Order: C-alpha cells, then structure tokens, then sequence
C-alpha cells in the first residue's frame, strides 16, 4: 500500500524501525518466556518453597 | 573388562530435572541439605560451594546466617601476631570435616574419601549412578565373591569392593516438612542436592536455551527465505542455443 | 509405619514369572558355589566359580521395571 | 527459435506484481531477520561485556 | 605494480574461460517471481530422486562396517563372560 | 573507479569477500569453508574473554576453571562455548577435508591449497591438545603423560626432548604453564596461517561438484553467496545451541571433573573424540618408535594424494566405483575412532590393525587402481573399434 512511502523507502526509517521494533522484542519475549517458564515448573521454585515455610 | 570389573548398568530414572524445560525441585535441595550434614557431612568435604550459593536457592538469607556460624575460619592474626578463629560469614566455603588428607585416609581405612562438589558430573551416569550407589548394597555379597576385610560390596560401583559401608537406613533423619524419609527417600534427595553443587546454573542455562533456541530457528527460517529470495534470479535462469553460422 | 519404597517394589518383581526364573539361576549358582567351597584343597585353585553374572542377571531385570516406576512413589 | 521469443517463465511469475507489495513482503521478512539479529546481537555483546565486570566472590566481599 | 604468473581465472571480462557465442540467457527479477513456489513436490518427489540414487553407496559401507562392528563387540562380550573363559585363555596365550 | 576498488585495503575485501567470482553451481559443501571462519573467531574471542579468570599455576588449574563456571557472570556459557566449539571446530573441519577429498579438490592446480590444508590441520590438533592440557583434570594430566612420553622412542636424543618439554621430571607447574603460554599463541598462527590460505585459492578460484571449468557461469560472491553463507552460519549456530545449553557434556569425558592426580591411573585413558582415529593408529603398532611415526604418517599420508589420483577427471562425482570406496574409508575413520575408545582386548587389537591398513591402502593402494580401472572403462565404453 502507501505502507511502502513511510516505512521502507527511506534506508533511515527503515533501519530506525529495526531498532525500535528491538527494543519492544528484548523486553517483551523475555518476559513472555519467563512467565512460562516459571509457570510451566510451579511448585518446583523457591518462591514457591518460601510459601510452604508457614 | 568383565562385566564385574565394569560395574552394573546405572538405570535410567525419572528425575524431575530431566527433560528440557524443566528445573530443580528446589523443595528437594532443602531436604537434600539436612541429609547431607546429618549423614555424609561426617566424611565428605563441599569444599566448592560457598555459603552465599545457598541463599535463594534452597534456604533464606537469615538461615545461612545461622548454619555458617556454626563452624570457626582462621581470621587475620590480632595485634600481637597470634593466631584466631571467627564465626563464618557468607562469603566462606562448606568446611569439609578433615584437616588434611593423611587424616582423611586415617579414618576411612586408608581410602580417601571424594569431594562432592562435581561428583555427579565426575561419574559415569550422572545422578542415576550416585542415587543407585546409594541404595545398591545387598544385604549380603553374592557367592563365591571374597571380598578384603574392611570393603563393602555394593555391584554399581567399578570392581564390586567399595570402601564405604551402608550408611543410609530408614528414618535416619528427620525433614522439617513432614516427609517420610525412607532409604529411597533421602537417597533421591542428596543426588538431587549434588546436581545442584555440580551444577548451580542449571535452572538459568535451560532458560537462556529457551530464548536461543526460538532466535536461532526463527533466525534459520528467515534466513532460508531470503536465500531463496535473491536467488530466485539464479534458480529460474534459461538458457537457449542455436549454433551460429559456420562461415565465419 | 512407611517402609522403604524401593524394596516394595524388588520383593513385587522377583515374585513374577521372569523375577522367580531368575532367581532359580541365582540358587542354581548358589548353591553350586557353596558346595564347591566347601571341598578340600578349595583355596589352593587357579580360579574360584563366583554368581557374579547370575546377579548381574537378576538385578539388571529388577532395576529395568523399578526404573521408570519408582519416583512417582517418592514424594 | 528466435531470441525475440522468451521461454516460458509462467509457473514462477506471480499472478499480480504491484511493487508497492512484492517489496513490503520481501522487506517485511528482510527487516524482521535484522530485527532479531539485533536482539541476538545485543546478547552476544552483553554475555561477553558483562563478564568482565565484578564476579561473584569479589561482590560477596563488598 | 609486480605482474605474477598464469592462472585458471581470471576476473569479470577477461575470466579466460573459451569463447562463446550465440548463447543467450533470459532471467526474471526475484521480485517478480514467488519465491518458495515449488517446497512441495520437491521436498518430497524430488528428494525422493536424489536419495534414490545416492543412497546404495552411504548403505553398503555402513552395512559392512557396522555389521564388522556388531560382530565384534557382541563377540568379545562373549569371551569375557562366564561361558567363554576357556576360550579367553588360549587368545591372550 | 568505485572505492571499494580504489581504496587499499577495500581492495583485499572486495576481491574477496565482495566481488570473488564463485562458480554457479556449488552446492552447500562449500559453506564448511565459510563456518570454520565463524567457528575459528568463536574460539578466539570466548578465549580471551576466558583467559582473564584463568591461573595457570598446577595448583590454581582446575581450581579456576571452576571459578569461570561459578562465579563469573556467564562463565558457563563462556567455557560451554569453547569446549563445544572446539568440538564442532573438528567436525566442520573433518566435513572439509571430506569434501576435498571427494570433489577432488586436491588435484592440480590446487596443491599448494592441498598442503596449506594439512599445516593447518596439524596446528589445530595442537591447539585442542593443548588447551585440553590446560584444565588439568585427570584426562588431561594423563592424556599429556602418554602424548609426551612418545618423544622417549626418537633414537639417542629421545629422553632430552621429553625432559625439554616437561621442563622438568614430570608433568607439573613447568609444563602446564608452558601449555597455556603456548596454547594462547598457535591460534595467532592458524588466523595468520589461514591467510596464507585463502591466497592459495584465489590465485585459482574454487572447485565445483562437477569437475569441469568454472570459467564460464560465474557470479560474485556479494548477495549471492553471503546469503547462502548465513543459512549454514543460523544453522552451525542452532546445533552448537543445543550443545552449549541443553546438553553440554555429552561430547567430554566425565574424568575431566576429578582433579589431576598423578597418583592414580584412571580405568580408560583415552583423549577427546576428534583425537580417537589418531589414536587407535598409534595404539595399533605393536612398537614405540613405529607407532609414533605411523600416527605422524597418518596426516602426511594426505600430501600423497595429489601425485597417487590417477584419474583424469576431476572428482568422484561421476564415478561409481571411486565413490563406493569413498564412503568405505569415511566408514572406517569413524570405526577407527571407536577402537581408539575401547580398551586394548581380543578382538580390538586385530580391528585397530586392519583398520588401519585400510586407511593406508586407500591413499597408496585403491586410489591408484580404482582411478586406472575407471580410466580404461570410461575410454572403452564409447570408442567402438
Ligand atoms: C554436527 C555438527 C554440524 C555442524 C555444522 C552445521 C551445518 C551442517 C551442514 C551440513 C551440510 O552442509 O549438508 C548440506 C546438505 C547438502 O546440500 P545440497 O546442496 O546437496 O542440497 C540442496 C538443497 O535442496 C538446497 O535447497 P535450498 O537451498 O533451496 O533450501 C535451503 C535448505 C538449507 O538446508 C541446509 O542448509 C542443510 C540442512 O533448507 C532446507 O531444505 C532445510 C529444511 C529443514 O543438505 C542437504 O540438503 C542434505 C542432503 C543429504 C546430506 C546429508 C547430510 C548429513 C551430514
Ligand atoms: C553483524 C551482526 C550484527 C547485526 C546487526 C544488524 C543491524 C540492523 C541492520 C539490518 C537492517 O535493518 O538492514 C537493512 C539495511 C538495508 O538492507 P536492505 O533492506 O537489503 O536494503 C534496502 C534499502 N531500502 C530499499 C530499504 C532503502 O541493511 C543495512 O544497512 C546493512 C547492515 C548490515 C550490518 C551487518
Ligand atoms: C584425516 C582425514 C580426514 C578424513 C575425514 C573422514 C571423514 C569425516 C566424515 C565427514 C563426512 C562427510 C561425508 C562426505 C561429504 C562430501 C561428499 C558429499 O558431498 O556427498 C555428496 C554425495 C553425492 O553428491 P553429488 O555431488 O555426487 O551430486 C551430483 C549428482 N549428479 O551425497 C551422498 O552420496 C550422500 C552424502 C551422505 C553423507 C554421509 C556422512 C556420514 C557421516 C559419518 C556418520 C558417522 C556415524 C554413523
Ligand atoms: C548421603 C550419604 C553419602 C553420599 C551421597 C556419599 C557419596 C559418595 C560418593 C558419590 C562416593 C564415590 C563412589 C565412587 O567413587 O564411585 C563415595 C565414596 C566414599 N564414601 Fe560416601 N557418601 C555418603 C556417606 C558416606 C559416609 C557417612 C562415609 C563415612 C565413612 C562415606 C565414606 C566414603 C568413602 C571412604 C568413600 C571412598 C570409597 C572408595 O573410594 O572406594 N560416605 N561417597
Ligand atoms: C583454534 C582455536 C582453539 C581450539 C580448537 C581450542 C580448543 C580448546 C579445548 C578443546 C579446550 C579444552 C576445554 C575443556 O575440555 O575443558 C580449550 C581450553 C582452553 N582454551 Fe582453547 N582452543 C582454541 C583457542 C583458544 C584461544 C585463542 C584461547 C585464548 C586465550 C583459548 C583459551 C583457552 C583456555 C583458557 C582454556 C582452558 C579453560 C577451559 O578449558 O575452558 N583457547 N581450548
Ligand atoms: C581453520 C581452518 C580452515 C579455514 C578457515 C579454511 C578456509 C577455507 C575457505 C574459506 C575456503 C573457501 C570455501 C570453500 O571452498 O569451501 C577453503 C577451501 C578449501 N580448503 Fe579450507 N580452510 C580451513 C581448513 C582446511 C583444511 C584443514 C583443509 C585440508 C586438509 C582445507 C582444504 C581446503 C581446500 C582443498 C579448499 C578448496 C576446496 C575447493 O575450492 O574446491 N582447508 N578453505
Ligand atoms: C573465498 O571467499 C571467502 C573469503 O574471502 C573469506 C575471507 C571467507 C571468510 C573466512 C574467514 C573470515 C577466515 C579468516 C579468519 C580470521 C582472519 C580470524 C580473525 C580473528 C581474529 C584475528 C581474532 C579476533 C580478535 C579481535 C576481534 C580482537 C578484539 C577481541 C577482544 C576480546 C578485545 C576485548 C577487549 C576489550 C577492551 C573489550 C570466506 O568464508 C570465503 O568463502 C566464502
Ligand atoms: C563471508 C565471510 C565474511 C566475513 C568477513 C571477514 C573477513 C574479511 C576479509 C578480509 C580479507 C581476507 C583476506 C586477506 C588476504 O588474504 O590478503 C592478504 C594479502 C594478500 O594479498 P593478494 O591479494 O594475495 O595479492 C594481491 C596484491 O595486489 C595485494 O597484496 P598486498 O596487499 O601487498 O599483501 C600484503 C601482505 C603483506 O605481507 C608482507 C610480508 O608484508
Ligand atoms: C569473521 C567471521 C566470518 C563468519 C562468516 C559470516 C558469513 C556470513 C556473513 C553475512 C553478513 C551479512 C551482511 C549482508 C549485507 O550486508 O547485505 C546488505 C543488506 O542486507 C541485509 O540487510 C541483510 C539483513 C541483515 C542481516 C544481519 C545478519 C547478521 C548475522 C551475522 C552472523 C555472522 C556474523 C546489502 O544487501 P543487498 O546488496 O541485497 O542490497
Ligand atoms: C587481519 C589483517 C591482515 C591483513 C589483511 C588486510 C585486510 C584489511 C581489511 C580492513 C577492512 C576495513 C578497512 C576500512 C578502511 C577504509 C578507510 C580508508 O582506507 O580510508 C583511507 C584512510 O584510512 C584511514 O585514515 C584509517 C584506516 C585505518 C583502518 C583500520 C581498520 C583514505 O582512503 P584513500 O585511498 O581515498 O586516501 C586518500 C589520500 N588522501
Ligand atoms: C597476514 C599475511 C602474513 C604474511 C603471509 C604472506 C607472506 C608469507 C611469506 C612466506 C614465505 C615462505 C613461503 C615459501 C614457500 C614457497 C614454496 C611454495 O610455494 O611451493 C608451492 C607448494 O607449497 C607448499 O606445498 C607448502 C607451502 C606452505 C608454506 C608454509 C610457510 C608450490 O608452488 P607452485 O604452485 O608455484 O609450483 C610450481 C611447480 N614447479
Ligand atoms: C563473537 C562470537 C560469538 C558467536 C556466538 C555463536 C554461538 C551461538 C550461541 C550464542 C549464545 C551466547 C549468547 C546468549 O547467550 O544469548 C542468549 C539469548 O540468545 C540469543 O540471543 C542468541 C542469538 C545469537 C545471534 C547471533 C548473532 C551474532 C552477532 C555477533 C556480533 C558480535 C541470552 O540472552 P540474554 O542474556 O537473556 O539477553
């Protein structure tokens, strides 16, 4: 479409969308991978162990 | 070599560590503490693990603070050179329970008992050998075996003569929690406790694998398209002959 | 009043129909081991019959149906 | 055969080229490879920065 | 600068490869083309071809040494066994 | 002009890694060529990145390698990173001199290639053998006693080399600090050795899965072949990810982890994987001087090779009989790795020696016949008379 004229006409803009859609990546899919994983092993981990020592 | 001199087949137990996206059962490691000192901290150094790796792990910050005062360091000599001995910090190692090695053999009959930090990485088998070691002795040798006097058998270990005798029986110790600590019970739990000592990353290593294995094979689907992508010039190229004229 | 968990499962595989032929091996050696230790000139012999295969035999079967049967038992 | 008569490319031609498409799904999946590749690429610099920096037995004597 | 010996290639223009002519070769723009039109019926009825051809060469050297393999180390579990002592000691005497 | 021509040092990059006129149809063989440059830097860089928390004292050895995997941050994906990247540095490299085996690749004019080949390949075993002397456990204390007392069976000057190298009586704080200063230097050989590498092949350019010239379809490098290289490279990056976080000791040897006493000998005293073909070679010759000449033979052989193919066409591309046997000698290097890994016993030790006569026969007695044999049957199978 006109998605063209904005985003990857300019190397500028283009590259500038690389880091930006980066900087949303890092912070996102390693929270998204350690909500999982923790959840995945519950009752396993000490955060959990420290709520069996009433 | 024989089958005796090779050691019996370590079997393949279902440890809740296994598998790929799995981690320690760290309510596994706190029980797997208590059988360490109440048991093989008689004979057994730890002589790797400092007591700040405890925190967090398996127990708080203030029950660190409380099981390393126990035991006495050498501090830095008073004003007038003279020797001393504190209370243990946090940033000390497990003191092993001998001063040096000739008083290790002394007491063992000769045999110089192993440290345990890397023993689960350091044998063939991993945790399945060490939990089996554990619970592998018979009650009698089989027949026609003359073992020396002073060697217990047990068919796991390499030779079938071990130095060291049946230590665990049941309900030798007593968990805090409330578990039924049967010979099973505890064994299972210091071979846990061990691959924790050898391996203090092994919750962390297989979650950064988890973030390096989707990247880089989301990063070997892409670039797999854009190998076909610019070579799609190449890939689809015709080439067409008639021969020219010959009276040149 | 929980007694081991593992022997409860040796004691229930060495009553099968593989766990009873195995151990009639180990009590064919056995007791052909003690019957040759105890004739004269026994300890002057190049080399002594010992059940050290008929074991292997019998706990390689028992700890291959306790391998992936046990650890659900442990809490 | 002439070379004014060019084979038949019609089993790779698309059906409909509009190059303001073809070129946003090709730069999608070009951006997309370098949008990990620097995400992997800050871990790469970061494992080996970081490990320079004070290890875990001078911390536990600060 | 030095000039240096006679090679087998060249550069773009003077590669040394024999003359040609009336060779003609018509290609189309990638973004003119699908990329990945043909995964299917290649993955399977064209890598079926290939490994048709080339596999009776990575099977028979890897029959005769596994079986050689597998003859060997079930045979030495043999004489290191109860069954075969007799026979161990007249092979290492 | 353009200046990435023009410029002087833009000039080396561009006729190499930008506009190097590849042949069109090489296939992804040639990739191995491209992941042992990934694969060398890997070994460089997680190497300095360790040698800033190793000691190199007997005492202080393998005390440090386990403070790099408990105390520095990411030190055990910086130690998993090199001794798995040292593995997978021996099997792209054994898939690299299989390929120039098979695609004939050592033929002329490529043997000054060829031989470049084989100093690297001899430096490399060096390296792996010195850095595995370097964590001191007890493989690798005893695995350096048994290396080293080879040098005892060269005539009259034997026992005053192996005392040389030791500096000392045995194996101790002479020798592992020798190990390390030595094993830090040889991959600044290897990094300058390859240059003297890649000069050799672009006076002639690469080979092709067909044997014939090139000269005709070439296309560059830059656009074509970086982005085939980055499919291997995504690729050689994902199977060393499974080796390093998933599974990282299933290539080493579990003896590594006890500390080296040179008290006791361990049950089976056997070096790392990729050492294991050079091994059972050694340990098959019923003599000490022999056995270290034919294991030093063993990667010599390989310079015979351009002077003993008999073949007039390039490559067992399109051969029958030259490919069978082909695949008959990569079948019995990795059998003579498993009997350099089994103990020395009945029938082991008449394995270990026919199997290596035939890979001594392959280099000086099958590829002469079977590439004369092919030349006569590719003559008389057209030329009716
Ligand atoms: C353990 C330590 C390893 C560390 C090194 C990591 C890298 C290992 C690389 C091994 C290798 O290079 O073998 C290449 C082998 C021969 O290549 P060829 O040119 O003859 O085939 C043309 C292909 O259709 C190109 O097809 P195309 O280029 O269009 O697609 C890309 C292809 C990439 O695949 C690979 O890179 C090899 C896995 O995508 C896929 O199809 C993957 C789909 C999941 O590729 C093949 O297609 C397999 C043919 C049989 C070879 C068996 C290999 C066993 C060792
Ligand atoms: C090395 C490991 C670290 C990798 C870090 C990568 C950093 C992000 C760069 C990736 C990226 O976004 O590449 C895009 C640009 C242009 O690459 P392109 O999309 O093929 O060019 C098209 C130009 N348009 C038509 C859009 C104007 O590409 C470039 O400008 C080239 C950058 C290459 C860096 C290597
Ligand atoms: C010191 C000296 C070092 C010597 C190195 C020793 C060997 C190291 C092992 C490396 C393995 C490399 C295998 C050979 C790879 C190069 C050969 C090759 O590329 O195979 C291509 C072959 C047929 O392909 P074509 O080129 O003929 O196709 C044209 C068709 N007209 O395709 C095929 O025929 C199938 C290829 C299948 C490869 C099988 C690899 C086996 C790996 C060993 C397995 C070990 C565990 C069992
Ligand atoms: C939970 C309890 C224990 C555990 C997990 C444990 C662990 C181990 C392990 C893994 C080995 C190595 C076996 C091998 O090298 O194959 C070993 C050997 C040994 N252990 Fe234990 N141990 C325990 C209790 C004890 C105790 C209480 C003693 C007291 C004397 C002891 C004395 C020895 C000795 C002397 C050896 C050396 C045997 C030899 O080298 O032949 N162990 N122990
Ligand atoms: C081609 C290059 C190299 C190869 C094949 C190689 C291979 C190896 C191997 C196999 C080990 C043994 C690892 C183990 O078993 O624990 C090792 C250890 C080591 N290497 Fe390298 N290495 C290379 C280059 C380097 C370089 C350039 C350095 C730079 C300082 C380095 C530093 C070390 C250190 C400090 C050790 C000991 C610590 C450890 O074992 O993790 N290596 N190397
Ligand atoms: C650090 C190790 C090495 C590096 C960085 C290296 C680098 C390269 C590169 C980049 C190429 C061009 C890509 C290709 O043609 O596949 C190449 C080609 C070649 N290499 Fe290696 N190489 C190494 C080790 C070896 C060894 C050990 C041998 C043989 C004993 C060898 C023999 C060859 C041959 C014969 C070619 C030409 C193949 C052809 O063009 O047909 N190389 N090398
Ligand atoms: C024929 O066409 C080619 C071709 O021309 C080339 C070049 C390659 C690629 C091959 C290579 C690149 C192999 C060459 C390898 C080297 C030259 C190795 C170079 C590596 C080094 C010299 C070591 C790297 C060292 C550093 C970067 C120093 C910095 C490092 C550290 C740790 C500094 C840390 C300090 C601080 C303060 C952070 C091909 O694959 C190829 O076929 C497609
Ligand atoms: C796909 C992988 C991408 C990864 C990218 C990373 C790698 C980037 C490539 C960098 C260049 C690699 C090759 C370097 C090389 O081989 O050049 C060294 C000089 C060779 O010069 P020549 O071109 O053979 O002679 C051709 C001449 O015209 C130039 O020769 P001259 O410049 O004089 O030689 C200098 C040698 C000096 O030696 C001494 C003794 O002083
Ligand atoms: C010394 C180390 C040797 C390792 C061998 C590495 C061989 C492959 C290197 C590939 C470099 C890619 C550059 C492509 C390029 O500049 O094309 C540029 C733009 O291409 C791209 O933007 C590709 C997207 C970015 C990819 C980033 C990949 C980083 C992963 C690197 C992993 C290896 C270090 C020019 O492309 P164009 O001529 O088609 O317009
Ligand atoms: C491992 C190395 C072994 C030897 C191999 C050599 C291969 C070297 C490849 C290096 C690639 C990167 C070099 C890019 C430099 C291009 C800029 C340039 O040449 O401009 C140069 C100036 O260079 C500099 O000032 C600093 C160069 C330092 C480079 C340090 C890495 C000027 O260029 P010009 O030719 O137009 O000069 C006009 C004269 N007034
Ligand atoms: C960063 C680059 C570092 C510097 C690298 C460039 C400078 C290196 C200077 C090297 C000078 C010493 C090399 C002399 C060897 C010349 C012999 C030769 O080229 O014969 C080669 C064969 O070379 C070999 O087999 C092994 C060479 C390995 C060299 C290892 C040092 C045959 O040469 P050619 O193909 O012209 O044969 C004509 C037939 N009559
Ligand atoms: C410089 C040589 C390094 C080569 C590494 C190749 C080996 C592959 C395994 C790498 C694992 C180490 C990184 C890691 O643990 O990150 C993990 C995440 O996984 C990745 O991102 C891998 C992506 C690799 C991209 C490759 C691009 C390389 C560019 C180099 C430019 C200098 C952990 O990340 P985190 O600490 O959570 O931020």
């Amino acid at each position: 479409s006109s998605l063209y004229k904005t985003f990857f006409k300019r190397n500028a803009v283009f590259v500038g969308t690389i880091f930006a859609g980066a900087f949303v990546f890092q912070t996102v899919f390693d929270t998204a991978i350690t909500s999982w994983y923790e959840n995945h092993n519950k009752g396993k981990l000490w955060k959990d162990v420290k709520a069996r020592i009433a | 070599m024989t089958a005796a001199e090779h050691g019996l087949h370590a079997p393949a137990y279902a440890w809740s560590h296994n598998g790929p996206f799995e981690t320690f059962d760290h309510a596994s490691i706190r029980r797997g503490y208590q059988v360490y000192r109440e048991v093989c901290a008689a004979c057994h150094s730890l002589d790797r693990v400092a007591w700040r790796t405890l925190v967090g792990v398996s127990h708080t910050n203030e029950e660190v603070r409380n099981m390393a005062e126990e035991f006495e360091y050498d501090d830095e000599p008073d004003e007038q050179g003279n020797p001393k001995k504190r209370p243990g910090k946090l940033s000390d190692y497990i003191p092993g329970p001998y001063p040096n090695e000739q008083a290790a053999r002394a007491a063992n009959q000769g045999a110089l008992p192993p440290d345990l930090s890397l023993i689960v990485k350091a044998r063939h088998g991993g945790c399945d050998y060490i939990f089996s070691l554990l619970t592998g002795y018979p009650d009698e040798p089989p027949a026609g075996v003359a073992l020396p006097p002073g060697s217990n058998y047990n068919p796991y270990f390499p030779g079938g003569s071990i130095a060291m005798a049946r230590v665990l029986f049941d309900d030798m110790v007593e968990y805090e929690d409330g578990t039924p600590a049967t010979t099973s019970q505890m064994a299972k739990d210091v071979t846990t406790f061990l691959n924790w000592c050898a391996e203090p990353e092994h919750d962390e290593r297989k979650r950064l694998g988890l973030k390096t294995v989707i990247i880089l094979s989301s990063l070997y689907l892409l670039s797999i398209w854009v190998k076909k992508f610019k070579w799609a010039g190449i890939k689809t190229r015709k080439f067409v002959f008639n021969p020219p004229k010959p009276r040149k | 009043e929980v007694t081991d968990q593992l022997e409860d499962l040796r004691e229930h595989f060495k009553n099968t129909e593989e766990g009873k032929a195995l151990v009639h091996h180990y009590e064919e050696c056995a007791e052909r081991v003690k019957i040759q230790q105890q004739q004269p000139g026994y300890a002057d012999l190049e080399h002594k019959e010992d059940c050290v295969e008929e074991f292997f035999h019998l706990q390689h079967y028992l700890d291959t149906a306790t391998a992936p049967r046990l650890f659900d038992k442990l809490k | 055969k002439s070379t004014y008569r060019t084979p038949n490319f019609d089993d790779v031609l698309k059906e409909n080229n509009d190059a303001d498409k073809g070129r946003s799904y090709a730069y999608f999946m070009v951006g997309a490879m370098g949008l990990l590749s620097s995400a992997g690429a800050k871990s790469t610099v970061e494992t080996f920065i970081s490990s320079m920096t004070a290890t875990a037995d001078v911390l536990a004597m600060a | 600068g030095p000039p240096s010996g006679k090679t087998y290639m060249g550069w773009w223009g003077h590669m040394g490869g024999p003359k040609q002519k009336g060779i003609t070769s018509y290609a189309v723009s990638p973004y003119a083309q699908k990329p990945l039109q043909g995964i299917f019926h290649n993955a399977v009825f064209n890598s079926f071809r290939r490994f048709k051809s080339q596999f009776l060469y990575v099977l028979i050297p890897a029959g005769i040494y596994w079986y050689w393999w597998k003859n060997g180390n079930e045979y030495n579990e043999f004489l290191y066994s109860k069954a075969g002592r007799e026979e161990l000691e007249r092979v290492n005497v | 002009m353009a200046f990435r021509k023009s410029n002087v040092y833009l000039s080396l990059v561009n006729s190499y890694i930008i506009d190097s006129p590849q042949p069109s149809s090489i296939n992804y063989w040639w990739n191995m060529g491209s992941l042992l440059g990934l694969c060398l830097v890997i070994q460089i860089v997680t190497g300095i990145f360790m040698a800033m928390h190793y000691s190199s004292n007997i005492e202080l050895a393998f005390s440090s390698v386990e403070h790099i995997m408990r105390d520095v941050h990411n030190g055990y994906i910086l130690r998993y990173l090199h001794a798995n990247g040292a593995s997978f540095f021996f099997m792209v490299m054994f898939m690299h001199m299989a390929k120039g085996l098979y695609y004939g690749s050592y033929r002329s004019p490529r043997v000054t290639l060829w031989n470049v080949g084989v100093i690297i390949f001899i430096l490399t075993i060096a390296t792996a053998f010195l850095g595995y002397c370097c964590v001191y456990g007890q493989m690798s204390h005893w695995g350096a006693t048994v290396i080293t007392n080879l040098f005892s069976a060269i005539p009259f000057v034997g026992n005053d080399i192996v005392s040389w190298l030791w500096g000392g009586f045995s194996v101790s704080n002479p020798t592992i600090q020798r190990f390390f200063a030595l094993h830090y230097l040889v991959p600044f050989i290897i990094a300058a050795m390859v240059i003297m590498h890649l000069m050799a092949l672009h006076i002639h350019g690469s080979s092709n899965p067909l044997g014939i010239t090139g000269n005709l379809d070439r296309i560059p490098m830059h656009s074509y072949f970086i982005f085939k290289d980055l499919v291997t490279v995504f690729l050689f990056m994902l199977i060393l990810a499974l080796f390093v976080f998933y599974s990282p000791n299933t290539l080493g040897h579990p003896d590594n982890y006890i500390p080296g006493n040179p008290l006791v000998t361990p049950a089976s005293i056997v070096p790392e994987w990729y050492l294991l073909p050079f091994y059972a070679i050694l340990r098959s010759i019923p003599d000490k001087l022999l056995g270290v000449i034919t294991m030093f033979a063993a990667i010599l052989v390989l310079l015979v090779l351009p002077f003993t193919d008999r073949s007039v066409v390039r490559g067992n591309t399109f051969k029958v009989l030259s490919k069978f046997f082909f695949f008959i000698f990569v079948f019995n290097f990795v059998l003579l790795g498993q009997i350099g890994a089994c103990h020395v016993e009945v029938p082991y030790v008449l394995m270990g020696q026919i199997a290596t006569f035939i890979y001594f026969a392959y280099f000086l007695i099958i590829v002469p016949v079977i590439s004369t044999i092919e030349n006569v049957l590719f003559y008389i199978g057209r030329v009716n008379k």
